[PDB]
């Protein structure tokens, strides 16, 4: 299909930016002190 | 405002009327197919999703009552003052989280997803409208109509909608639209066999 | 496709066995409350 | 105890992860079934010929669909109400061509969901709750079997059921305005009103309850940490919450007993939404939307057109444009 | 459950993050020509 | 139980009076959904034959039969969207089946009269029509007052039998939970679910 | 605009004379074609024949001429088919089959001459939309 | 090059006049004394040579003879196309109103 | 005697008559007497489509395909003039019937073959001398094949031969020629050729059956692609009658 | 590449349930 | 130019996807305890 070629690149970086800013918050918030 | 503001006229807003307001629902689908459009699809999820929460919360707190009264009719054996929850938290949650995966455990958080959901539905659906202001539809897929133009054995729900679409579009249109003075002679009307 | 169907429809046979059987074993029984209900 | 004793225990065990039961037994195997042709079907299913003429629309993935285009397309027109199980086709390939995962999909999915209600009762029996969050439930659900049986049979095919997939959603959202005039139904509006209005009173709810929550933090930290789980004084101060909201529009017009409040947030979606559903139910038999067309006529007897008539053209629109190679005689009779 | 008394924490001091990042960054700044082709 | 029980037969009679023409029969409640749509066929089919087609020949435009085709069992049956319709029988239909279905000979050389005046009272009685009881599709015109008795009897009966089918959960529901002791709510110093082990 | 007695003067028979109708003359018309004709000729249409319709001119050009209250009555007792080659009483309501279509046994002369009448104003009132079709609605 | 047909008929006298030999039978409610009897004899006596070849179709009374003759002027008579006349077309062409 | 309800939903309906191992006798040709067949049958047993040349250009064949547009695919109820000619041989001119049936069958790997299976004005013709119909007759003769949509079939674009658009529409502006092919609709006709194989006879009742085997285009969507070459096999079932 | 993408989302969603049902942080009565 | 269309994406994940696990384990690090 004719699909727009920079599609994927959207959508990856779409998924994948905020998903790793929750990553790194959620990381870094089990690593304090309990 | 804003939508009649990005068209030629008032006369595209929607008219205050039961009738109307359905006409102007008609309209969107057939010259903006505004049901493709994602900033809809979002509205759709906040509304049908508030009503979901809306549905579930009253019928799990209703369902979850502590007996405080001797009543077969539970409503009086509550007391706006009271400080205790009227109803079990620990049993709901443990009810949903073995019926459906997942399960509330914070009722703040609740609340204010239940704020949250329905409100963010709408913005998003009046940021789609803004867009239609301008004729800034999500009408069609590039990649669809290059396929279908190409192969007239293609065929999806997408093509389909769009042949709904054009029907809408020309035979509403000259008396949607009389300022136009539309005239479509009986041979240029889309139609498919027989209707 | 004849063995697909009689699979099936055993298989189907087995888990409505097993809802119809399984509410018939003292499903009132079967709360934190009162349980004589016979 | 012995083996089906045990088993009996297992299944009905308060202690599982995931509620299984009775319901669950029947439940389980047709959802996964349901879901696991949904997915390979949307994936991959090769194009169907929905409405029987031998033109076969293309609802899957590979096939040149995306997530807003994709189907699972319905069965076809030619088989109608007839049972089109797998073992029925010659082949696979027949079977996908006739739109079989249709069949398999929603009639696995209708049980299922009909386990998932039954379910639903079942755990709040074991935990010594109310039991009517299932009715609750009872909403969605006739509204599922309105699209996905009781039009299709009422119309005498599942061609006619609603596509799984967005934009067949759209499809027959569209033809059924075209053929029901819908939009003018009094179930629907009722529908309508259920939807905005479970919205709205979900938003309002939310936001007096979030607004009186009783101070428990600081400003650097959020508010939810307020409440703890399982604590048995409420969380927030519904004295002020009603003192507000009856201030807002009048005392009397405001709820100060949350049990009558809650059941009222049950209450007005899930019966506006069993309107919605009898509405696609009975429309199912064509008693269809109220028809004003040329209801207002001036003294000499030209028609005076009304909004109900505009509505009329954009319904002609759709009927006439709809399945265009599906009609041959004029008129359009289920 | 019982606690794994097999885990550890994990680290990465900043130095350590610069190095990496460079290394990361260098290595795009040089491959990338390679997968443009 | 007795809700559940009338609930389902709610169901059962919406479906008889929507499909059944024996014990509804079409001269009292009249025609079926489909009994019209294979009485539109039929018109067509009829006053075309007599401007001299042939209708067993005539290709439509999608290549299937534009008045006869073969259902997917091979029997010959209408064509067009009433292709769903096929297992419709009704008296004025059957004296035109044959052993393989709709007999192409007797089509052309047997249709009656009555057959003919059968059909299209039928096709143009179909049970489409308005809540305000204006009879047609959808964006028909005021004209005809009309609402077939199919329709106001299968629709009242599904309204009924979906709300005898949500008493029956209300109440079935009530009674267990009435039976085992907490229809009025959870006891607040034996809240089972606090005796019960946590999840995770 | 008014439904005038010019509107509800419509002709008589083929040869220049004309009937002027009144106004309850007009409305029994209009019910009694409800009543006996517009389960098919809805608008002006026809359903089981859409070839043919109840427009004037096309009502002109039938054979014997249907432009008129006689044609149409005559019609109404013994209708045929365009071109008046074959009498059609035996698949289409008229008295002379009123035995076969019991809705036509009630109907008198006053009421032929009434549906007729409503056949050639609404026409007159109505325009394209008078035999026009989903099309003009 | 490609052409669509039906078009490009439209262009020669099957646009202008009722062509014995390729439109649809309804068109012959035009004109008085037609339809559906006569009518009927000429599509089912297609295709004609010549308009009036429609003169020559056996079993004709003289009155129908007559009717052909005051409509002549009427007819016209262009190749025949495949398109136009499969289908039964010509008996039903998928036209209402 | 079976009856519609003993026949409905048993895939019998989609069947010809067949004539049992005794029926191989001979049906006399009187060539005074003029001649009808009253019910000409086909069912298709076997539907092979040839594959497309690699570009080898060597002996393209014919491969095995899958029905899916099941127990549809019968031609019946067709009758017609048999005429007996000067020479003695009989020619079958196809008058009437349900000649047609659109078929859907699917190749390996997937593609799928629309076909209009027909024998619409079939022409067919037997040896010369043929004094009796036996069990040795054998029909041969061409037929037509119309396009598989009719001229009013509307494509997902909305565009048509006898209706519909005239262009791309959702292209407003792209250039016309390269979707010329797709834009402007065509009405196939071509010729069919088959032949019918007698191998039994039953010369009191007038009944022949026997095999056939058909020869003709696939469809080609109104001009927007090339059809493939059919061949469809199976029995066929015939009455004569004096007429 | 289109359906590649459709179907990872998917199934890092379908992935995202298992681990939000199965791993999700424990309600606890304090 | 006609360059591989893949490029862009393939360089952008390289780059992101390693160095988005460093930024975690040095965010991750800073919030445990001193
Ligand atoms: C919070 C806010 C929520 C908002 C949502 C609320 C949801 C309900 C809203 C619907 C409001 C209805 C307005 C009334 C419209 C009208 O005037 O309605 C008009 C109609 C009659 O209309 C007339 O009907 C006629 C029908 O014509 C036909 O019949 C005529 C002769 O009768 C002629 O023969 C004519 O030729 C022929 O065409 C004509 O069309 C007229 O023009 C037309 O005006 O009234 C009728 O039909 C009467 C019978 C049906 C009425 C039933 C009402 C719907 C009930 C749903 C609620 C359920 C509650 C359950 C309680 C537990
Ligand atoms: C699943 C089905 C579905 C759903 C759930 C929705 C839901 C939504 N659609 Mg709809 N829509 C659908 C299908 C659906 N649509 C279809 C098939 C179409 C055809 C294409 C449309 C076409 C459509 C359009 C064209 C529009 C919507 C709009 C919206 C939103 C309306 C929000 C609202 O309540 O505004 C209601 C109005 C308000 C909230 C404004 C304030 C109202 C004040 C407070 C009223 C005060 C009243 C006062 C007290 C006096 C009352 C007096 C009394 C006598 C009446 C909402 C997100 C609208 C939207 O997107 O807007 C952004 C919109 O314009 N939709
Ligand atoms: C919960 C288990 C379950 C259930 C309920 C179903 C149910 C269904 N599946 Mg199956 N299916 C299952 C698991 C299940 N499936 C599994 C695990 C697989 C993978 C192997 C499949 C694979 C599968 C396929 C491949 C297909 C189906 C299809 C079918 C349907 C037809 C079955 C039938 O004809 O049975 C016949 C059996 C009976 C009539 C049982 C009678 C015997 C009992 C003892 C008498 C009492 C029953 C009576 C009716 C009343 C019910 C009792 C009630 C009052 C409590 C049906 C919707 C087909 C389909 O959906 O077609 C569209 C189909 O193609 N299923
Ligand atoms: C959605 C429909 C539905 C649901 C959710 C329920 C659920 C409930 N019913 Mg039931 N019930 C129903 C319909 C339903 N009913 C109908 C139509 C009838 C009339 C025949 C009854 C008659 C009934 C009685 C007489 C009783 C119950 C009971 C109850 C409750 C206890 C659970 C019980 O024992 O299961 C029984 C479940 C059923 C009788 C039907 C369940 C149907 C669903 C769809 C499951 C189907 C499973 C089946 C094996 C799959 C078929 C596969 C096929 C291919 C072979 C419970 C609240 C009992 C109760 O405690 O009441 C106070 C009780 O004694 N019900
Ligand atoms: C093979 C593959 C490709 C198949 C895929 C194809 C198929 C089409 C996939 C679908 C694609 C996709 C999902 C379409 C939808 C996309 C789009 C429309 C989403 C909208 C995006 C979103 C940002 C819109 C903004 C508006 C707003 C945020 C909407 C969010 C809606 C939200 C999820 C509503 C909540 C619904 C959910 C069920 C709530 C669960 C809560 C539940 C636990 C309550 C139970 C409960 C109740 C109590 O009262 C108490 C007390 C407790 C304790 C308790 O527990
Ligand atoms: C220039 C001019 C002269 C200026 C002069 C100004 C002068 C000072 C004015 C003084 C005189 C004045 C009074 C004359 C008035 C003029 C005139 C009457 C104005 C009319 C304006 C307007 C149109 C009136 C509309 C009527 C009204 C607003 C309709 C909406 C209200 C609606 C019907 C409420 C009923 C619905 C009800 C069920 C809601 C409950 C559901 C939902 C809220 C549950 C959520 C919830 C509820 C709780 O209860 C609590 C507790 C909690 C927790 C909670 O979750
Ligand atoms: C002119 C017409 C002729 C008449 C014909 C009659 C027609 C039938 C009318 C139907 C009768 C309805 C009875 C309601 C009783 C009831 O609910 O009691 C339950 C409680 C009792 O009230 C609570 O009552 C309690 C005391 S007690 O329980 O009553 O003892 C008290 O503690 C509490 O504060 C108080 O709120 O009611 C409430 O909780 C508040 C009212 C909520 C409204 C209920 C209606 C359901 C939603 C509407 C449906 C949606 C429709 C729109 C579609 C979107
Ligand atoms: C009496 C009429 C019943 C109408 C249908 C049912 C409506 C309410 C049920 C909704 C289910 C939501 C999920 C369950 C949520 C749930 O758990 O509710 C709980 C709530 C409280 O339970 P109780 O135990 O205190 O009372 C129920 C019995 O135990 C009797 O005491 O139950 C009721 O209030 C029933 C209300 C009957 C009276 C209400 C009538 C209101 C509707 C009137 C119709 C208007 C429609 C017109 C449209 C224009
Ligand atoms: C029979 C078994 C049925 C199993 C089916 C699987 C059900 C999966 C349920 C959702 C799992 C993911 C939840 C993530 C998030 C999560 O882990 O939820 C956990 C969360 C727990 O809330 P708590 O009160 O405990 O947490 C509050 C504090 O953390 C405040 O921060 O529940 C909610 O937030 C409910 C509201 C959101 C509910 C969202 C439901 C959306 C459903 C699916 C929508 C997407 C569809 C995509 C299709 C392609
Ligand atoms: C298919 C799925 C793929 C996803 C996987 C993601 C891939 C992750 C790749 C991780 C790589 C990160 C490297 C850590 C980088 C880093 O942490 O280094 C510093 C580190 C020191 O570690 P220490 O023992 O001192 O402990 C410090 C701890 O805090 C480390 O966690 O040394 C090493 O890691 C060994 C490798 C030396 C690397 C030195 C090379 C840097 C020099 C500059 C090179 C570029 C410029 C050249 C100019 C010509
Ligand atoms: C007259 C009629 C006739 C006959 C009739 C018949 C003979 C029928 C019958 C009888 C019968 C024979 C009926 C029925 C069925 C029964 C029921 C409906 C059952 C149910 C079941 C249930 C409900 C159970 C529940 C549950 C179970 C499941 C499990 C456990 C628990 C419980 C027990 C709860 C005919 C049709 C020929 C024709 C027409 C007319
Ligand atoms: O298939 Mn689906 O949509 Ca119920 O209407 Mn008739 O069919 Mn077809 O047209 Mn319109
Ligand atoms: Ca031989
Ligand atoms: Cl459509
Ligand atoms: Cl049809
Ligand atoms: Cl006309
Ligand atoms: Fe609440």
């Amino acid at each position: 299909m004719e699909v727009n070629q920079l599609g994927l690149i959207a959508t990856a970086l779409f998924v994948l930016v905020p998903s790793v800013f929750l990553i790194i918050l959620y990381v870094q918030t089990e690593s304090q002190q309990k | 405002l804003i939508y009649p503001l990005g068209q030629s006229s008032w006369f595209f807003a929607p008219s205050f009327g039961v009738a109307a307001i359905f006409r102007f629902l008609l309209f969107f689908q057939g010259f903006h197919n505004w049901t493709l459009n994602p900033f809809h699809m979002m509205g759709v999820a906040g509304v049908l999703g508030g009503a979901l929460l809306c549905a579930i919360h009253g019928a799990t707190v209703e369902n979850t009552l502590f007996q405080d009264g001797e009543g077969a009719s539970t409503f009086r054996a509550f007391n706006p003052t009271q400080a205790e929850e009227t109803y079990s938290m620990v049993t709901a949650n443990r009810f949903w989280s073995q019926i459906f995966g997942i399960a509330f455990s914070n009722k703040r958080w609740l609340h204010f997803f239940m704020l949250f959901v329905p409100v963010t539905g709408l913005w998003m659906s009046a940021i789609g409208v803004v867009g239609l202001a301008l004729n800034l539809r999500s009408y069609d897929f590039i990649s669809q109509e290059i396929r279908a133009a190409e192969d007239p054995e293609f065929e999806t729900f997408y093509t389909k909608n769009l042949l709904l679409n054009e029907g809408i579009r020309a035979w509403m249109a000259p008396q949607d639209q009389p300022h136009e003075n539309f005239v479509f002679p009986e041979e240029v009307l889309p139609r498919g066999n027989a209707l | 496709m004849e063995t697909l169907k009689i699979t099936v429809y055993i298989v189907v046979t087995f888990f409505v066995l097993l809802f119809v059987f399984g509410f018939l074993s003292g499903d009132p029984a079967r709360n934190p409350k009162r349980k004589d209900l016979e | 105890a012995n083996l089906w004793e045990r088993f009996c225990n297992w299944v009905t065990s308060t202690d599982n992860r995931l509620y299984v039961g009775w319901f669950g037994v029947i439940m389980i195997p047709t959802l996964l079934a349901a879901t696991i042709c949904f997915v390979i079907a949307f994936i991959a299913a090769p194009p169907v010929d929905i409405d029987g003429i031998r033109e076969p629309v293309s609802g899957s993935l590979l096939y040149g669909n995306n997530i807003i285009t994709g189907a699972v397309v319905p069965s076809s027109n030619a088989i109608g109400l007839h049972f089109y199980p797998i073992w029925e086709a010659a082949s696979l390939d027949e079977w996908l061509y006739n739109g079989g995962p249709y069949q398999l999909i929603i009639f696995h999915f209708l049980l299922g969901a009909s386990c998932y209600m039954g379910r639903q009762w079942e755990l709040s029996y074991r935990l010594g709750m109310r039991p009517w969050i299932c009715v609750a439930y009872s909403a969605p659900l006739a509204s599922a079997f309105a699209v996905f049986l009781i039009y299709p049979i009422g119309q005498g095919s599942f061609s006619d059921g609603m596509p799984l997939g967005i934009s067949g959603t759209f499809n027959f959202m569209i033809v059924f305005q075209a053929e029901h005039n819908i939009l003018m139904h009094p179930f629907h509006q009722l529908g309508v009103a259920g939807v905005f209005g479970g919205a709205l009173f979900c938003a309002m709810h939310g936001s007096l309850v979030t607004s009186s929550l009783i101070r428990e933090t600081t400003e650097t930290e959020s508010a939810n940490y307020g409440y703890k789980f399982g604590q048995e004084e409420e969380t927030y101060n519904i004295v002020a919450a009603h003192g507000y909201f009856g201030r807002l529009i009048f005392q009397y017009a405001s709820f100060n007993n949350s049990r009558s409040l809650h059941f009222f947030l049950a209450a007005w979606p899930v019966v506006g939404v069993w309107f919605a559903a009898l509405g696609i139910s009975t429309m199912a038999f064509n008693l269809n939307g109220f028809n004003f067309n040329h209801s207002v006529i001036d003294a000499k007897g030209n028609v005076i057109n009304t909004w109900a008539d505009i509505i009329n053209r954009a319904n002609l629109g759709m009927e006439v444009m709809h399945e265009r190679n599906a009609h041959n005689f004029p008129l359009d009779l289920a | 459950m019982e606690p794994n008394p097999n885990r550890q924490p994990v680290e990465l001091n900043r130095t350590s993050l610069y190095l990496g990042l460079l290394l990361i960054l260098v290595l795009a700044l040089l491959f990338s020509s390679y997968f443009f082709n | 139980y007795s809700l559940g029980a009338l609930s389902m037969m709610g169901f059962i009679a919406t479906c008889f009076v929507w499909f059944n023409n024996t014990v509804y029969p079409s001269e009292f409640y009249g025609p079926t959904g489909p009994e019209a749509s294979q009485a539109q066929a039929m018109t067509f089919l009829i006053r075309d034959q007599k401007l001299g087609a042939n209708v067993g020949s005539a290709q439509g435009p999608t290549g299937l039969g534009k008045y006869l085709m073969r259902s997917p069992t091979g029997e010959i049956i209408f064509g067009g969207e009433t292709m769903r319709f096929w297992d419709f029988r009704g008296p004025w239909l059957e004296p035109l089946r044959g052993p393989n279905g709709l007999d192409l000979n007797k089509i052309k050389n047997d249709i009656q009269p009555w057959q003919e005046r059968r059909a299209a009272e039928y096709m143009t009685h179909a049970p489409l029509g308005s809540l305000n009881s204006v009879g047609g599709v959808a964006t028909e015109i005021n004209s005809v007052n009309f609402v077939s008795p199919r329709s106001w009897l299968a629709t009242s009966h599904f309204v009924l039998a979906f709300f005898f089918l949500v008493g029956h959960l209300w109440h079935a529901g009530r009674a267990r939970a009435a039976a085992a002791g907490f229809e009025k709510g959870i006891d607040r110093e034996s809240e089972p679910v606090l005796s019960m082990p946590s999840l995770d | 605009a008014e439904l005038t007695p010019e509107v509800l003067t419509v002709p008589l028979n083929s040869e220049g004379k004309t009937i002027t109708l009144t106004e309850k003359q007009y409305l029994e018309g209009k019910r009694l074609f409800q009543y006996a004709c517009a389960s098919c000729h809805v608008g002006g249409i026809t359903k089981t024949n859409p070839s043919l319709d109840l427009r004037t001119e096309t009502l002109a050009l039938a054979t014997p001429p249907r432009d008129n209250i006689e044609g149409l009555v005559d019609y109404m007792k013994n209708p045929t088919t365009y071109d008046g080659e074959q009498e059609i009483a035996e698949v289409h309501p008229s008295l002379r089959s009123a035995d076969i279509f019991p809705k036509m046994r009630n109907l008198t002369e006053k009421d032929l001459v009434a549906i007729a009448g409503h056949i050639l104003v609404e026409p007159k009132i109505l325009g394209d939309k008078w035999g026009g079709g989903k099309v003009y609605y | 090059e490609l052409v669509n047909v039906v078009d490009e008929k439209l262009g020669t006298a099957y646009g202008e006049k009722i062509d014995l030999n390729n439109t649809n039978i309804a068109a012959f409610i035009q004109y008085r004394g037609l339809y559906p009897t006569l009518a009927k004899l000429i599509v089912k006596n297609a295709p004609y040579e010549s308009v009036e070849d429609v003169l020559n179709i056996p079993g004709l009374t003289e009155r129908q003879k007559q009717i052909l003759r005051e409509n002549l002027e009427h007819f016209t008579v262009t190749e025949v196309e495949t398109a136009l006349v499969e289908g039964g077309d010509r008996y039903n062409n998928g036209l209402y109103k | 005697t079976l009856t519609y309800d003993d026949i409905v939903g048993t895939g019998l309906a989609n069947k010809c008559p067949t004539l049992d191992d005794t029926a191989r006798g001979a049906y006399p040709i009187d060539s005074s007497q003029t001649y009808r067949i009253a019910r000409l049958c086909l069912q298709p047993t076997t539907f092979l489509v040839k594959e497309e040349p690699k570009n080898k250009r060597q002996e393209a064949e014919f491969v095995p395909t899958k029905l899916v547009t099941r127990e549809t695919t019968s031609l019946d109820q067709i009758q017609g003039e048999l005429k007996v000619n000067s020479d003695g041989s009989l020619t079958f001119v196809e008058e009437d019937g349900i000649d047609f049936q659109p078929v859907t069958v699917q190749m390996a790997g997937g593609e799928r073959i629309p076909l209009l299976f027909t024998v619409k004005n079939l022409v067919a013709s037997t040896q010369p001398n043929v004094t009796s119909i036996t069990t040795s007759t054998d029909f041969k003769g061409e037929f037509n094949v119309p396009s598989y949509r009719t001229a009013n079939f509307l494509d997902p674009k909305g565009r048509g031969l006898a209706s519909g658009y005239d262009s791309a529409i959702a292209l407003p502006q792209a250039k016309e020629e390269e979707l010329a092919r797709a834009n402007v609709k065509r009405f196939s006709l071509t010729k069919g050729q088959i032949s019918l194989n007698v191998a039994k006879v039953d010369g009191r009742t007038g009944e022949i059956a026997g095999t056939f085997e058909s020869e003709q285009l696939s469809d080609d969507d109104m001009g927007a692609h090339e059809p493939h070459e059919v061949k469809i096999q199976g029995v066929f079932y015939a009455s004569i009658e004096p007429a | 590449m289109e359906t590649i993408t459709y179907v990872f989302i998917f199934a890092c969603i379908i992935a995202l349930f298992f681990f939000a049902i199965f791993f999700r942080e424990p309600p606890r009565i304090t």
